[PDB]
C-alpha cells in the first residue's frame, strides 16, 4: 500500500470500542452462516405514504460528546486492552476481535471447545433485523425515473448526425476565428508603434528656401540634405551628364533628382560615414573633410576615397512646395 | 471620513455599445486649452493622438504650431525654440514641480493625463469636483487660498473655482455655462486617459456576441455526449428491453 | 488506486502502458450486472434537463435552507456594526 | 510522451457523478497559461525603469496593447477568484481528509501565488504600489539589516523593482511545475466524489469530462470578456494611476481585493508581529484539520454549518478591510477573529464518547 | 524521480575504454548551468534601456559584479569551445553513423545556441553590437516588411533590444529541455566506443566515470580561472567598449571569434543571398553524411585524412575572417570553400566495386 497511517493509539480521553460500543449492541448469533434469514426472501416493513410515517431509527443522536463538529458513526481506530471487557452475548452484545480471543465468553459448559469457539466466528453474528431492513435493489433506475426507454426517438425520425457535426463544427469554426485573431493581433504589436511610425515621416515645406540653400533634416536617424539648386548648379550636373562612364559610379542627374531645382540626398559619405559639408570641394558640391571626398552638385563622387555616390532617399512631392520623406 | 462619493452622471459612453461623444470631446479640449492648461499639464497626451479622432490633421497642426517648444542641440550646441508639431506632447505651464508649487501657494496641480481614472468614481469625480464648489459649512473657516469643495478629500482645495459662465466661446455655438464646460472637459479627459476606448468596446462587442454563439455549440455537444451516460439502465435481478 | 482486492486482475494479459491508470480504478463486481444504453444519436438530448428541472431545484433549495438561520445571524451582525459605526462617528465628531 | 498523454487524458477515468464544482481546477490551469503568455508578451514592450510610463506606452502606442494590459490585470483577478473558489470547494467536501497530499501540493501553489501577485502589483509603479510595499516591508524591520538587503537601498527604488521583476518572471514558471505534482497526485490518489464512498461508475475523460469542462470554461469566458472590455466590476483601485510621491501618502493604502482578508488581520491586531503571526496561522492551520480525528468517518455531507460560518467570516473580514480604521470596526473585526479561532478548534477537536 | 536518477546516474553502465574526449559532453552540461545562473543574477542589476551604462554600473558599483560580468562573457566563449570540440569529436569517430538521433538532437541545440549567443552579443550595446545586427538583419531585406516587424522601427533601437532580451532570457531554458532529449537518446541508444565493435566491459557511471569527468572539469576550471581573472587570451573585441554612433562605422565589423567561420563565408561570396545559402549548407549538409552508404562499415578508425583537412579548413576560414577584405584573401577563401565542398562529397558518395 501507499504511505498510509491509522490512528490506532491509546487515547487519554476517549474509551475503546470494547469498553463502550457506539453501535446498537444487539446482534443475533447462529451456529452456521446458512442459518441466517435471507433478506431477499424476507418481508420488509409495510410501505408508508407520508414521510412522517416512516419508522424510527435505532441510532442514538448523542452517542458522542464534547467539543468538536457533530458526527454520527459506529466505529473508531483506538487500540483495545489485552484484558478487554467480557461481552454479554446472552443479551445480544456482539463478540468479535479481542473480546473473543482475550476473554472466555466463547466457553460453554460441556460443549467441546472446538465446537464452542466455532460459533463465535464473526460470520455467525448479524444485527437484529438485518433481513427486514437492508435494501435489496433490483435496479439502479427505480420505477418512475427516466431512462433510454423513454428518450429513444420515434423510428420515423430524421438523421441526427448532420446537425451534431454542424454543432461540433461550429465550435471549431468559432475557436479557429478567435485563434487567428489572437495570433495576428499579437504579431501586429511588433510592427513599429504609433509614435515611431509618426516620427518616421517628415514633410519638407519647400516654402522659404532660397536657390542655393542647403538644409538638413534628421530622417530615420540620418542627415538628409535638401538643397535648392541654382541654374548654375543644375547646368553643372547636366554637363557631367555627358561625361558619364568617366565617373566611378556612373549615374545621370535626371535619375537622381525628381525635380531639377531640388536635390534630396542622404548626407553620409560613402567612405566611412562622415557627414559632408556643402559648398565645399573642387566641384562646389559637398566635401567630406574626414578623408577628402569631393561630390558634385548632383551628389556623385568625383574625387577622394569614397567609393559610391551619396544615396537618394525614398521621397515624393506632395505638391510644388512640399515633400514627404518616406 | 472618506471623501463623499460622486453621483453617477449619465455620460453617453457608459453604455456597452456607446462611443465617446466626439463633439463633446472637441468642446472638452477647448476648455482644457483655455482654462485647465494654465496650471495643469498633460504630459502623456500628444497632438498626434487627436488626429483623425477628434480633429482633422490640418487643424491639429495649427493647434500644435501655436505653442513653442524648446528643442536642440543645434550645430553650435545651443538649445533653440521651434513651433510645435504632431509629435510633441501638450505644453507644460511650468518647467518643474517646484516651479508649479511656488506659483500655486505650495500646491502642485497634478498632471491631468490619467486623472479621469485616478480617483474613486472616475469620470464622475471630475464632473462632480468641478461643480462641487459650495460656500463653506458653518463652523469651518478656510485659510486664504483654500476653497470648500464637497468632493476633494478634506473639503479644502487649493484650486480656485476654474469654471465661470462665459469664460470661453464654443466654436460650435453651444452655450458656455459652468455645468456644460465641466461635462465637456470631463469627457475629453476620459478620452485622453484611454484613446483606444472606442476600439476596445467595438472589438469587445464582436467577441462577446460571438462567445454567446460559442456557448450554445459546446452546450449542444455537452448535452449530446452525456445522454449516453445519464439515460443508461443498470439492472441486477431485472431485465427490460 | 482502489483496494487490492478490487484491482486484482483475472486475466494474464499484461496491462498496456497507456492504460495504467485505467486498470488501477478497476472494481471487482459481486453478483454481476446488466448494463444497457442507447447511442445519443438515437435519443432526445435535452428533454432530461427539462424533466428533472423542478425536482432538481426543489431539493437544492431545501438543502440550502439549512443556512437560513446562520445567514440571518451574520446579517444581523452586519447591520448592528454598520449602525454602531455611524453613531460612533457622529458622537465623536458631529456637533 | 504521447503514451503519457494518452494515459492521463484519453484513458483517464473519473466518476460520472461529479458536479461543475469539479471543473474549477481545469479553469485554473487554462487561465494560468494565459497569464504566463500575456506576461511574456507584455514584457516585449514594458519599461522597468518607469513602470508608470510603460503602461501608458502599451495602452496608447502598441497595436492592441490595451488587450494585453487589461487581460493581465483582469485575469489575475480571475486567477484568485477561481483558486479561492477551489479552496472553498475542497473545504466543503473535506477532500483533504484522505487526499492530503493533493492538499499539500495545492497549498504550495497558493503560497507561491501570493508572492507572485503582490510583486506584480508593485510593478505598476503607482502610489499604492510604492506605499503598499513600503508598509509590508516594514513588518520585517525587526530582523537586522534584512530590509536593506531586500530593497537594495534605504527606500524603495528602481533597484528594488529590477530584482522583484526577476522573481515575478521566474516564480510563475516554478508554479507550473508544481501543477504537475498536483496532477500526479490527483491521478494516483483518485479524486473524491459527491458521495462519501467509492463506486463503480467511472467514464473516460476526453469524451465526456473535457466536453463538460469546456462548457464551463466557455461560460466563464463570456463573463470574463464582459469585464475585460467594459469593467462591469471595479476590481482595480483607481489610486494606482497616481504618480508616486514619496513625501505624501495616498488617501488609503490597500492591496488588491484578493489580499483584503490578510490586510484587515494586520490592521486589526494591535501588535504588528501578532498581526503577521495570525496571518501565518490562517493559512497553516487549515493544513491539519483532519489530523486529530479518531473515528472512521470523513465528516462529509452533514449540514456543514461550521463551513458556512467560515466562508461568511472570510467575506466579512474582506469587507472590514475596505473600511477606514474606525474604532468600531476594529472591535467587531476582533470578534470575528476570535470567532474564526473557535470554528477552527471545532474542526480540529476529536469527540469523546457518551 | 529518485528512481529515475538512480537508473541514469548510479546504475548507468558505460564502456571502460572511453577516452577523455568522452568527458566533453559533461563539461557542456555544467558550464551551461553556470551561464544560465550568472545570466539570471546579472539581470538583477542590468539596465535594458542602456546596456552600455548597465555594464559599467555592474563592474564598478555592484559588489563582486565584475565576476558576474566576466564569467558570463568568458563562459560563453568556453561554451562554444567545448561544443565545437564535441562536434569535432563526433565527426572524428563518426558517431553519427548509427546514433543519428543523438546527432539530430544535438544539432537542434547547436541551432539554438547560435541564436542565443548572437542576441546576447547585441545586448552589450556597443559599436560592434549595433553595427553587427544592422549588417546581419539586412540579409533578409528581400522579404518585404520583415525587417520592420523584427526591428520594431526603421533602425535598430531600444525597441529591438527589449524584444531580443526576451528571446535571450527564454531560449536558453528551452535549450536545457532539449538536453534531456539528447541524454534520453544517449542512454537508450548506447554510446559509441573507441573500438568499432560492441564489447562487454561496461562499468557503473557514478563510481568511475563521474570521478574521471570531475578530474577533467576541474582541469578545465584551472584554465578558465586564469582566463577569467587575467585575460591571457583576447576573446572579446575591444571595439565593443565604444559608445554607439549610428552615423560612423567602426574600424571593422566582426562578431565574436565563434562566429568568424560563418562571417567569412558571407564576406567571400559575391552575391549576398549565395553567402547566406552556403552558411545554411555547411550546418545542414553534415546531417546526412552517412545516409548514402551501402556497405557494412562505419568508416571508423582509418587514417581520417578527410576529417583532418576539414578541421584545418574550419581553422583557416576562421583566420580569413579576421583579415581585412583584401582581394587576395578573397581568392584563397573561395578556393577553401570549393575545397570544403569536395571534402563533403567524399563523405557522402558511396563506392562502386572494382
Ligand atoms: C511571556 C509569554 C511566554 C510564552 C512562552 C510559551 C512557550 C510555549 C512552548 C511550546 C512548545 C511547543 C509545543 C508543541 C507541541 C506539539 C505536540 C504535537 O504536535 O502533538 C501531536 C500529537 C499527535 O498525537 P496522535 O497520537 O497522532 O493523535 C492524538 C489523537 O488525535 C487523539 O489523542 P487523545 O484522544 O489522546 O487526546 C489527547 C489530548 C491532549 O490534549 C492536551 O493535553 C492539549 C490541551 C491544550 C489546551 C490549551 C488550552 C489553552 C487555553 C488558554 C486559556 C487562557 C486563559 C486566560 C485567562 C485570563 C484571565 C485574566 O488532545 C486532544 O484532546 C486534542 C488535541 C488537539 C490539538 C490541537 C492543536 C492546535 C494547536 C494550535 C492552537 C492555537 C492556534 C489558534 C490560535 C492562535 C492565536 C491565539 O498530539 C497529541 O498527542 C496531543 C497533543 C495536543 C497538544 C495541543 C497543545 C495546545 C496548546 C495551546 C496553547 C495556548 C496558549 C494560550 C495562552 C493564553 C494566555 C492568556
Ligand atoms: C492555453 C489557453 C488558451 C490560450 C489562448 C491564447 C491567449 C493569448 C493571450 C491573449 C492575447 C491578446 C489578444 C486576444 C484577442 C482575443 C479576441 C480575438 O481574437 O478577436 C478576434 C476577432 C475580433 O474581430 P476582428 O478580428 O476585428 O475581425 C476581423 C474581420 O472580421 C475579418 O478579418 P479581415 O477583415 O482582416 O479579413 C477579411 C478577409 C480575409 O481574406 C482572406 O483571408 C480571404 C482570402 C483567402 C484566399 C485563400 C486562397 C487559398 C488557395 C491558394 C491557391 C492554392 C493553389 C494550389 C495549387 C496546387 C497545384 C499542384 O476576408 C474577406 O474579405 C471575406 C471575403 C473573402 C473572399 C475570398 C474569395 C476567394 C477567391 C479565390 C479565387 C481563386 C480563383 C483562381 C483562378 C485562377 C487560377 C489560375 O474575433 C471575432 O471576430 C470572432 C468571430 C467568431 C465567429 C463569428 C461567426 C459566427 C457564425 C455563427 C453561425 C451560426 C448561426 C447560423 C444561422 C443560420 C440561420 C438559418
Ligand atoms: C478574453 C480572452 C480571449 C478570448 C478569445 C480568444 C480565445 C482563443 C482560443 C482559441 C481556441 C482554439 C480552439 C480550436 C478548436 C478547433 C477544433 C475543435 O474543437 O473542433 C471540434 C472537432 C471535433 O469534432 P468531432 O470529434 O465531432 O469530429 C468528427 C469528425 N468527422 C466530422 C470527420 C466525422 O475537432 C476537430 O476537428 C479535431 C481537432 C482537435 C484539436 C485538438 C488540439 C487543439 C489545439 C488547439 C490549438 C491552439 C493553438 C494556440 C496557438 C497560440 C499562439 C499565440
Ligand atoms: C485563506 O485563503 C482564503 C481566502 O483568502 C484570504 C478567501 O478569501 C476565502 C473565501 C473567498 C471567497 C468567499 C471569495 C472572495 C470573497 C470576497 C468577500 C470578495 C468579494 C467581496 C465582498 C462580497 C465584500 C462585501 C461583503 C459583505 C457585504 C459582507 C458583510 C455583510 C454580511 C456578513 C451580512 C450578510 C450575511 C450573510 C450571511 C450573507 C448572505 C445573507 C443573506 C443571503 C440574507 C440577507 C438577510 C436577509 C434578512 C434578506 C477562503 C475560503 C480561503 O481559504
Ligand atoms: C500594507 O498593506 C498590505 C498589503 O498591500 C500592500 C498586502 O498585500 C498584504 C498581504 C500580502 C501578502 C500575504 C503577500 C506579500 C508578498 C510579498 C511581501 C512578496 C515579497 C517577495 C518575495 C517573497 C520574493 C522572494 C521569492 C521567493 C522567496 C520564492 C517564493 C516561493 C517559494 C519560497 C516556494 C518554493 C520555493 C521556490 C519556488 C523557489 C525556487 C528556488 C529555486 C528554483 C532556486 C534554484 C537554485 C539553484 C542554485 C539550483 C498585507 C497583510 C498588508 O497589510
Ligand atoms: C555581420 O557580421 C556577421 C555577424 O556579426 C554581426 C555574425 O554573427 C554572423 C553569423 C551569425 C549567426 C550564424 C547567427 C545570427 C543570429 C541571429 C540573427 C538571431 C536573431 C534572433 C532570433 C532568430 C530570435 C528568434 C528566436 C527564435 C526563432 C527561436 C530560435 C530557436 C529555434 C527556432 C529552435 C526551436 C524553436 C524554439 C526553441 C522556439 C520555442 C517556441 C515556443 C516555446 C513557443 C510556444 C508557444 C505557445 C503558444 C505554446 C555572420 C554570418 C555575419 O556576417
Ligand atoms: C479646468 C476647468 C480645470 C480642471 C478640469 C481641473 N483644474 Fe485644477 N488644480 C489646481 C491645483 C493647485 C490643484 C491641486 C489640488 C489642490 O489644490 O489641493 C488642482 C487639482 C485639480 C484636480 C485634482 C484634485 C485632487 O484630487 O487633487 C483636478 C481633477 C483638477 N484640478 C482639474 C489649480 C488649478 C488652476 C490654477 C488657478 C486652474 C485654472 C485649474 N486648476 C483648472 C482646472
Ligand atoms: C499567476 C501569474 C501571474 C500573475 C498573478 C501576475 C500578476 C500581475 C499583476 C497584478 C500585475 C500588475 C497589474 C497592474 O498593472 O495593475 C502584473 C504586471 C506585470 N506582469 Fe504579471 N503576473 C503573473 C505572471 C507573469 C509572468 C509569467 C510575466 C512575464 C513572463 C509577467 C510579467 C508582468 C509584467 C511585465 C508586468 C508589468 C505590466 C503591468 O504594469 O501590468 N507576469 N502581474
Ligand atoms: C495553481 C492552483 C491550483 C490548480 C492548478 C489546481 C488544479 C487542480 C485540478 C485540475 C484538480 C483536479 C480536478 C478538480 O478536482 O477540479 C484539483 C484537485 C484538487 N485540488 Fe487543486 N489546484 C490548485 C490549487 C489548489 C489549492 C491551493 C488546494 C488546497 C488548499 C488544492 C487542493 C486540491 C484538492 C484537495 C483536490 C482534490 C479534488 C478532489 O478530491 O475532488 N488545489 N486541483
Ligand atoms: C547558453 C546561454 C547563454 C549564452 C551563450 C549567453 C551569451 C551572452 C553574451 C555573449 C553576452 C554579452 C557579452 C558581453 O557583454 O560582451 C550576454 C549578455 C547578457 N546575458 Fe546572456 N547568455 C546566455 C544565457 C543567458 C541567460 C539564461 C540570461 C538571463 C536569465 C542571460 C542574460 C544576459 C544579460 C542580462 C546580458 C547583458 C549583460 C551583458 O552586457 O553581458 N543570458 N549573454
Ligand atoms: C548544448 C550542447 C550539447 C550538450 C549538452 C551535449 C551533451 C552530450 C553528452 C553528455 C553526451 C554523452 C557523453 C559524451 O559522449 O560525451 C553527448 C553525446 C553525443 N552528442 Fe552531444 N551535446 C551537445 C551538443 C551536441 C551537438 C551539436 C552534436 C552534433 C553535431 C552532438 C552530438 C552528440 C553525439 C553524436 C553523441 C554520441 C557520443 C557517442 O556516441 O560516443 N552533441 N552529448
Ligand atoms: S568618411 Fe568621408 S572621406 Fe572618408
Amino acid at each position: 500500500h501507499r504511505p498510509t497511517t491509522v490512528k490506532m493509539i491509546d487515547s487519554w480521553r476517549t474509551e475503546p470500542s470494547s469498553e463502550k460500543p457506539m453501535w446498537y449492541n444487539r446482534f443475533d448469533q447462529v451456529d452456521h452462516i446458512s442459518q441466517h434469514p435471507d433478506p431477499e426472501k424476507t418481508e420488509k416493513y409495510p410501505p408508508v405514504d407520508d414521510t412522517r410515517k416512516l419508522m424510527k431509527t435505532r441510532g442514538d443522536p448523542h452517542i458522542m460528546r464534547g467539543w468538536g463538529e457533530y458526527v454520527y458513526c459506529h466505529y473508531e481506530h483506538l487500540r483495545e486492552p489485552v484484558f478487554p471487557r467480557k461481552p454479554d452475548v446472552a443479551k445480544g452484545e456482539l463478540a468479535a476481535g479481542a473480546n473473543v480471543t482475550r476473554t472466555d465468553v466463547w466457553k460453554r459448559e460441556g460443549e467441546p471447545a472446538i465446537q464452542s469457539i466455532a460459533r463465535f466466528n464473526p460470520d455467525n453474528f448479524r444485527p437484529v433485523g438485518y433481513a427486514e431492513n437492508i435494501p435489496c435493489p433490483d435496479t439502479c433506475v427505480p420505477e418512475g425515473h427516466l431512462d433510454f426507454r423513454h428518450t429513444r426517438l420515434p423510428t420515423w425520425h430524421a438523421d441526427r448526425r448532420p446537425f451534431h457535426y454542424f454543432a461540433t463544427g461550429m465550435f471549431g469554426l468559432i475557436g479557429l476565428a478567435f485563434l487567428r485573431g489572437t495570433v495576428v493581433k499579437v504579431v501586429h504589436g511588433l510592427w513599429p508603434a504609433r509614435d515611431a511610425i509618426a516620427a518616421g515621416v517628415i514633410e519638407v515645406d519647400l516654402r522659404g528656401i532660397q536657390p542655393g540653400q542647403n538644409f538638413v533634416v534628421k530622417w530615420r536617424g540620418k542627415p538628409v540634405f535638401v538643397r535648392r539648386r541654382t541654374q548654375a548648379m543644375i547646368d553643372a550636373a547636366t554637363a557631367d551628364d555627358a561625361i558619364v562612364n568617366s565617373l566611378r559610379d556612373p549615374e545621370r542627374d535626371k535619375d537622381r533628382v525628381k525635380k531639377p531645382e531640388w536635390l534630396v540626398m542622404l548626407g553620409v559619405c560613402t567612405h566611412l560615414g562622415c557627414v559632408p559639408y556643402p559648398d565645399q570641394g573642387l566641384y562646389g558640391g559637398y566635401f567630406c573633410p574626414c578623408h577628402g571626398s569631393h561630390y558634385d552638385h548632383s551628389g556623385r563622387i568625383r574625387l577622394g576615397p569614397a567609393p559610391l555616390n551619396m544615396e537618394i532617399p525614398t521621397y515624393e512631392f506632395t505638391d510644388d512646395d512640399t515633400i514627404i520623406l518616406g | 471620513k472618506d471623501p463623499p462619493s460622486p453621483p453617477d452622471w449619465p455620460f453617453w459612453f457608459k453604455a456597452f455599445s456607446h462611443c465617446h461623444d466626439i463633439p463633446s470631446c472637441r468642446r472638452g479640449y477647448e476648455v482644457y486649452r483655455q482654462v485647465c492648461a494654465t496650471c495643469h499639464a498633460a504630459r502623456f497626451v500628444c497632438f498626434r493622438h487627436m488626429v483623425n479622432t477628434i480633429y482633422p490633421e490640418n487643424r491639429v497642426k495649427q493647434l500644435a504650431a501655436s505653442f513653442d517648444y524648446e528643442d536642440g542641440p543645434n550645430d553650435r550646441g545651443e538649445m533653440f525654440t521651434r513651433p510645435g508639431n504632431l509629435l510633441d506632447p501638450f505644453p507644460s505651464p511650468y518647467p518643474n514641480e517646484e516651479a508649479a508649487r511656488f506659483a500655486n501657494q505650495g500646491a502642485s496641480p497634478p498632471d491631468l493625463s490619467q486623472q479621469a481614472a485616478a480617483h474613486h468614481g472616475g469620470c464622475d469625480y471630475i464632473m462632480s469636483l468641478l461643480t462641487g464648489y459650495r460656500d463653506p459649512p458653518a463652523g469651518v473657516s478656510l485659510r486664504s487660498g483654500l476653497y470648500y469643495n464637497t468632493y476633494f478629500p478634506g473639503g479644502a482645495i487649493s484650486m480656485p473655482p476654474p469654471l465661470n459662465d462665459g469664460a470661453i466661446e464654443y466654436e460650435d455655438g453651444t452655450p458656455a455655462v459652468a455645468s456644460q464646460m465641466a461635462k465637456d472637459v470631463s469627457q475629453f479627459l476620459t478620452w485622453a486617459q484611454d484613446p483606444q476606448h472606442d476600439e476596445r468596446k467595438l472589438i469587445g462587442l464582436k467577441m462577446s456576441t460571438a462567445a454567446l454563439v460559442w456557448l450554445f455549440s459546446i452546450s449542444v455537444w455537452n448535452r449530446h455526449v452525456w445522454t449516453m451516460i445519464k439515460t443508461r439502465r443498470i439492472d441486477f435481478t431485472k431485465t427490460v428491453y | 488506486p482502489n483496494t487490492k482486492r478490487d484491482i486484482r486482475r483475472l486475466g494474464s494479459y499484461p496491462v498496456p502502458p497507456e492504460s495504467k491508470n485505467f486498470w488501477r480504478g478497476r472494481f471487482q463486481v459481486p453478483g454481476g450486472q446488466i448494463q444497457q444504453g442507447v447511442s445519443p444519436m438515437q435519443q432526445k438530448i435535452f428533454f432530461q434537463w427539462w424533466w428533472n428541472l423542478p425536482t432538481r431545484y426543489f431539493w437544492r433549495f431545501t438543502k440550502w435552507s439549512d443556512f437560513l438561520i446562520p445567514s440571518l445571524m451574520w446579517y444581523t451582525g452586519f447591520l448592528m456594526c454598520k449602525n454602531d459605526v455611524e453613531e460612533g462617528t457622529r458622537s465623536r465628531y458631529w456637533y | 510522451f504521447i503514451l503519457i498523454i494518452k494515459d492521463n487524458i484519453i484513458l483517464y477515468n473519473i466518476n460520472d457523478s461529479i458536479n461543475y464544482l469539479w471543473n474549477i481546477g481545469y479553469i485554473i490551469m487554462v487561465v494560468m497559461i494565459v497569464q504566463v503568455i500575456t506576461g511574456i508578451i507584455i514584457n516585449l514592450y514594458m519599461n522597468i525603469n518607469n513602470g508608470y510610463k510603460g503602461i501608458i506606452y502599451i495602452i496608447k502606442e502598441i497595436y492592441y496593447g490595451y488587450i494585453l494590459r487589461y487581460i493581465h490585470n483582469n485575469n489575475s483577478t480571475l486567477i484568485y477568484v477561481v483558486v479561492y473558489l477551489h479552496i472553498i470547494r475542497n473545504l466543503y467536501y473535506k477532500t483533504y481528509y484522505y487526499n492530503i497530499l493533493i492538499w499539500y501540493s495545492g497549498m504550495i501553489m497558493l503560497y507561491q501565488l501570493i508572492i507572485i501577485g503582490f510583486i506584480g502589483y508593485i510593478l505598476g509603479w503607482g502610489q499604492l504600489s510604492y506605499w503598499g510595499i513600503t508598509v509590508i516591508i516594514n513588518l520585517i524591520s525587526g530582523i537586522p539589516y534584512l530590509i536593506l538587503l531586500i530593497s537594495g537601498n534605504y527606500y524603495i527604488t528602481i533597484v528594488t523593482i529590477k530584482r522583484l521583476y526577476i522573481v515575478h518572471f521566474i516564480l510563475p514558471i516554478i508554479l507550473i511545475y508544481v501543477e504537475i505534482i498536483h496532477v500526479y497526485y490527483i491521478h494516483y490518489l483518485i479524486n473524491n466524489n459527491i458521495v462519501e464512498y467509492n463506486v463503480n461508475n467511472k467514464i473516460i475523460f476526453n469524451n465526456y469530462i473535457l466536453v463538460k469542462d469546456n462548457n464551463g470554461i466557455i461560460f466563464i469566458l463570456n463573463i470574463f470578456i464582459l469585464e475585460l472590455n467594459n469593467n462591469i466590476f471595479i476590481i482595480a483601485d483607481n489610486d494606482n494611476l497616481i504618480e508616486i510621491n514619496i513625501l505624501v501618502t495616498p488617501i488609503h493604502i490597500i492591496p488588491e481585493w484578493y489580499y483584503l482578508y490578510w490586510y484587515s488581520i494586520l490592521k486589526l491586531l494591535p501588535n504588528k508581529y501578532s498581526g503577521l503571526y495570525i496571518v501565518v496561522n490562517s493559512i497553516s492551520i487549515i493544513n491539519i484539520l483532519s489530523e486529530y480525528k479518531i473515528v472512521i468517518s470523513e465528516y462529509k455531507n452533514y449540514k456543514n454549518i461550521i463551513w458556512y460560518n467560515q466562508i461568511i467570516q472570510y467575506i466579512s473580514m474582506i469587507y472590514i478591510g475596505i473600511q477606514l480604521p474606525i474604532i468600531e470596526y476594529i472591535n467587531y473585526g476582533r470578534y470575528i477573529i476570535i470567532f474564526n479561532i473557535l470554528l477552527l478548534i471545532m474542526y480540529l477537536y476529536p469527540k469523546k464518547k457518551k
